[PDB]
């Protein structure tokens, strides 16, 4: 049995924090600064090559959360395949929280929605990333709280597409702590777990909107996608 | 498949 016996079921709440936030990829820079004004190129080149940059330290990270190493390398890569976009995504609103009606994809290169108009179809996507950076920004989501989310995010986006219940039940448990120490009523508790989870509904809905427009944008052949990106791409059709 | 070399 795959997982039977798995450190990851062991840890304390306290612990699978700590090796999360040890997991977490480098905040990056992007590689250029874009020429104003942007065009759909040079936009969607910037946001490829960045998310390339990240894909690889996102494979790191994917190895450190606790019950994924535990998997088949296929089982790992399926779960790769279905999340990424999400996991960039959690990522990207989570470091735009500070930073209201902006996205910061990188510390020197936050947009607005009016630079998304520069691309066919973005500006809606930029709309709904704002509003879930913006809720997150409502909420007052703690970092704990954001590796804790990431973490379901991996193990839960292709799941039905039993150890890896028992890991997120692991992940659930240790955000009810998280909220618990904070000094939450067990009524805040419950009702917290569920606006978040109802998010990562929201995160999964921006993800294949974020596809369908990744896969429209191959199809034009406007930038090149590298290797990894079109694998990617091709496991969601 | 890059991920598969990646992720062992």
């Amino acid at each position: 049995g795959a997982g039977a016996g798995s450190l990851a079921l062991s840890l304390t709440a306290d612990q699978m924090v700590s090796a999360l936030l040890d997991a977490e990829p480098p905040i990056l820079y992007s590689e250029y600064d874009p020429t104003r004004p942007f065009s759909e190129a040079s936009m969607m080149g910037l946001l490829t090559n960045l998310a390339d940059r990240e894909l690889v330290h996102m494979i790191n990270w994917a190895k450190r959360v606790p019950g994924f190493v535990d998997l088949t390398l296929h089982d790992q890569v399926h779960l790769l395949e279905s999340a990424w976009l999400e996991i960039l995504m959690i990522g990207l609103v989570w470091r735009s929280m500070e930073h209201p009606g902006k996205l910061l994809f990188a510390p020197n290169l936050l947009l607005d929605r009016n630079q998304g108009k520069s691309v066919e179809g973005m500006v809606e996507i930029f709309d709904m990333l704002l509003a879930t950076s913006s809720r997150f920004r409502m909420m007052n989501l703690q970092g704990e709280e954001f590796v804790c989310l990431k973490s379901i995010i991996l193990l839960n986006s292709g799941v039905y597409t039993d150890h890896i219940h028992r890991v997120l039940d692991k992940i659930t448990d240790t955000l009810i702590h998280l909220m618990a120490k904070a000094g939450l009523t067990l009524q805040q508790q419950h009702q917290r777990l569920a606006q978040l989870l109802l998010i990562l509904s929201h995160i999964r809905h921006m993800s294949n909107k974020g596809m369908e427009h990744l896969y429209s944008m191959k199809c034009k052949n406007v930038v090149p996608l590298s290797d990894l990106l079109l694998e990617m791409l091709d496991a969601h059709r | 498949a890059i991920l598969h070399r990646l992720l062992q």
